[PDB]
């Protein structure tokens, strides 16, 4: 399974790394781009 | 009477944008607005204006723009013309509006929505650059770096194989332009792409 | 609802996930998509 | 180098003159082609005879009768078998499981989905049907890469 | 269980009978699909034993 | 991103309006154009904020519980008789991610400006932060 | 300001009201009084339902 | 109610139904 | 981790003078 | 003095009906002067002119 799932406070979060994506989706307003401090580039997206 | 008609069209476009939740619905509603045959530039211009007037850049407007330029080719050409127009008239916008416009066009470029044809209007010489243009390019290029990763960026710039030739970004070998281009692209943080023309100064 | 005709109430409200199972039968994995099954098909040949 | 055969029907549409473009569009969309389109002698109708694969003829009659305002009655007869344009054993094709295949990849999609339905294992071990010495001979031939 | 019929009207009448005539139960029906066949388009590349 | 809240907001805003309609003993929609509810308080209206006057996206339900399919259709939300475009409340609220990015940027630049004011003997002042006045999750306003 | 423009401007909004019956010349100066004073008097006194 | 789009009945929702087409859907030896 | 800027290379690549 | 001047600010904020023509509803002008420059404290080139000069 590729998606890490958790619910914090009132939010439902789903984290899908770019490695396991193999799909193209519109980067919605509700999708958070998670960057990586080592490479300074986006590695995963969190669906909120 | 085009003064009143234009004002009504802008009011309608602004209300349609502001009464929308996601970009998909906003594009669907904007296509329903009947507009003059030659006034497709007005819709794109006011979308960019609405993007600029907000406090923080939201991906809403970038998504709207890329959806229009993905729907057809006339919209793609219109957005390229918009980037051309906004580049020389960038000195008249505050830093916040400048940043919002830069993010809009960087999101347009990062998704291959307009093609990098537009960079042929950019020349990095003090005779035709200002602080506003340099800040604009800084913000755009940094945002493109996060969006793409600075890995793919070097192939995308190094290998044009089309009418974009970066004759102002990587200036044609002449005068003190190369020194300024190199030092600016380093000071921005890119660095990696300018080593190819680093050697030209050794050549000349 | 045929798009020119009337619209009524469901007449059958029992569609809850009481089974709680997708039944591994209607799943996309084992289905050949050729054309969408319009509702005109569901009305013309109701039993198939 | 095996392939997949699919059955193809043979439609027979009896439509007036003005309903021809709709039938042509439907057939072109549904992977079918028109053999013969002639006026019907002694009748004001036009006779259209065409083939259409069975896999693509789901609800063809319903579409035809709805779009032609009730006219253009058609009857579908099984005609013969036709080879699917794709290559059934081609691991290089990775179709997206939402859209239909669009030519040169149809056979792989049909094969994998049929194998999944029947419960057969997707691997299709080619080496299972010939011995190891046959695989060595295949290496000698240099065509073992496909299998 | 799969059922093979001539066409869509054939299967429609068949499933009407299955639901109403013989086994008065409720059934789940998958989307219709064709029955395929396998052929060979070229001669065997190498001998096989 | 939650399609249930959109329909819940439509339903609950409609019943908030229905309370006002019932208290007047007539819930005819002609009697209550949107100007009655949404015009600002200073003009005599109720000054109601609106968030349910929007189109709800729709996709095929067969392939909605099993895959994320593109928005192929729109179902109307609250209906406005005539041609009215009541503005959305969310369009005047900056999304959280943009606010966080701007917050990081503004606090970093404030730190550098504080450092360059400390390295000399000046006193950090307002009208030095007019650009980033109300930005950052702890708003910069809270410093002065 | 956006919802004033959406509803048709101040004139378009006031077209729906009894503003003209008041005979006031122009809208800019007018203001509302929240309480009538008579309401204020009875806000503590004990009253029947 | 039609091709999988729509709600079973407009009663119970503050809407009238009236689903629309997207009009912005990108239809790609 | 090395700082992004120094006294004058930034991201490693030196700042180019004219000379 | 500095307090009762807030009455003027509350007189401009009391224009909660017709305060000004919104930006999307602006129709042309005459002898406009909006087109100017923009305050920019630290441009993209003010680094190289202090990372090389100060290095000398």
């Amino acid at each position: 399974n590729p998606n890490l799932l958790f619910s914090m406070t009132g939010f439902e979060v789903r984290i899908l790394p770019k490695i396991r994506q193999n799909e193209e989706f519109s980067l919605k307003d509700g999708v958070w781009n998670l960057t990586d401090n080592r490479t300074k580039q986006r590695t995963a997206q969190a669906f909120i | 009477q085009t003064n009143a008609s234009l004002v009504n069209l802008r009011k309608s476009i602004y209300l349609t944008i502001m009464s929308s939740v996601d970009f998909e619905e906003c594009c669907h509603k904007l296509l329903k607005i009947d507009l003059p045959e030659g006034q497709e530039i007005e819709l794109c211009n006011m979308v960019i204006e609405c993007n600029s007037q907000e406090r923080t850049y939201a991906k809403f407007y970038g998504l709207i723009g890329e959806r229009f330029c993905k729907l057809s080719r006339t919209w793609r050409s219109t957005y390229e013309q918009c980037f051309k127009n906004y580049y020389e008239t960038i000195h008249r916008y505050e830093t916040n509006r400048l940043r919002n416009i830069a993010l809009f066009f960087a999101n347009l470029l990062s998704t291959d929505s307009i093609g990098w044809e537009v960079y042929d209007c950019v020349r990095l010489t003090e005779d035709d650059t200002t602080a506003s243009s340099r800040i604009f390019l800084k913000i755009m290029f940094q945002e493109i770096v996060e969006a793409l990763g600075l890995k793919s960026l070097v192939e995308r710039l190094h290998d044009p194989n089309l009418v974009p030739y970066l004759h102002g970004l990587f200036p044609v070998d002449e005068a003190r332009n190369v020194r300024f281009s190199i030092n600016y692209f380093t000071s921005i943080g890119l660095g990696a792409l300018t080593e190819e023309m680093r050697e030209y100064l050794l050549t000349m | 609802a045929i798009p020119g005709g009337p619209k009524f109430e469901p007449l059958y409200k029992d569609e809850a996930p009481e089974m709680e199972d997708w039944n591994e039968f209607n799943d996309i994995y084992k289905l050949i998509i050729r054309h969408p099954i319009k509702t005109e098909y569901r009305i013309a040949f109701p039993y198939l | 180098s095996p392939r997949l055969m699919e059955p193809v029907y043979m439609v027979e549409v009896h439509a007036p003159a003005d309903s021809l473009p709709i039938i042509y569009d439907l057939l072109t969309r549904r992977r079918g082609h028109v053999l013969q389109d002639i006026p019907r002698p002694g009748s004001p109708l036009y006779l259209v005879r065409a083939l259409i694969p069975v896999i693509d003829s789901c609800g063809f009659e319903t579409d035809l009768r709805v779009h032609t305002q009730g006219q253009a009655m058609c009857q579908m007869v099984f005609d013969h078998w036709q080879v699917v344009p794709g290559d059934p054993l081609d691991k290089s094709i990775k179709p997206k499981p939402l859209e239909p295949a669009r030519g040169s990849d149809l056979a792989r999609d049909f094969l994998i989905k049929t194998r999944r339905r029947k419960g057969l294992v997707e691997d299709v071990s080619t080496t299972r049907y010939f011995d190891q010495e046959m695989i060595d001979s295949l290496k000698e031939a240099g065509v073992v890469l496909s299998l | 269980h799969t059922i093979f019929g001539t066409g869509e009207m054939y299967m429609d009448c068949l499933l009407y009978d299955l639901r109403t005539l013989y086994s008065e139960i409720e059934i789940r029906v998958s989307d219709p699909v064709a029955r395929f066949c396998e052929t060979a388009v070229d001669t065997s590349s190498i001998k096989c034993f | 991103s939650t399609p249930e809240l959109l329909d819940l907001l439509v339903k609950c805003e409609s019943k908030i309006q229905t309370r006002v309609k019932i208290s007047l003993n007539s819930k005819m929609p002609s009697r209550f154009p949107p100007a009655v509810f949404y015009s600002p308080k200073e003009l005599g209206g109720l000054g109601m904020l609106s968030m349910g006057h929007v189109l709800i996206p729709q996709s095929d339900l067969r392939w909605s519980k099993q895959t994320d399919t593109g928005i192929t259709h729109f179902r109307s939300g609250m209906t406005t008789n005539g041609e009215h475009l009541i503005p959305n409340l969310y369009r005047y609220i900056q999304p959280w991610e943009s606010e966080f990015i701007d917050s990081q940027r503004v606090w970093a630049e404030y730190a550098m400006k504080r450092q360059e004011a400390l390295q000399q003997n000046r006193r950090l002042t307002l009208e030095d932060l007019e650009d980033s006045w109300d930005r950052g999750i702890p708003r910069i306003n809270t410093l002065f | 300001v956006d919802v004033i423009q959406a509803l048709g401007g101040v004139e378009g909004i006031l077209e729906h009201t009894m503003f003209k019956a008041t005979g006031f010349p122009s809208w800019e100066g007018l203001f509302w009084e929240k309480a009538s004073g008579f309401e204020e008097s009875m806000k503590f006194k004990k009253l029947t339902n | 109610s039609y091709n999988g789009i729509g709600l079973p009945t407009p009663r119970g929702s503050g809407t009238n139904g009236y689903v629309m087409r997207n009009l912005s859907h990108v239809k790609k030896v | 981790i090395v700082p992004p800027s120094v006294n004058a290379s930034v991201n490693g690549y030196p700042l180019v003078d004219v000379n | 003095x500095x307090x009762x001047x807030x009455x003027x600010x509350x007189x401009x904020x009391x224009x909660x009906x017709x305060x000004x023509x919104a930006w999307f509803x602006x129709x042309x002008x005459x002898x406009x002067x909006x087109x100017x420059x923009x305050x920019x404290x630290x441009x993209x080139x003010x680094x190289x002119x202090x990372x090389x000069x100060x290095x000398x």
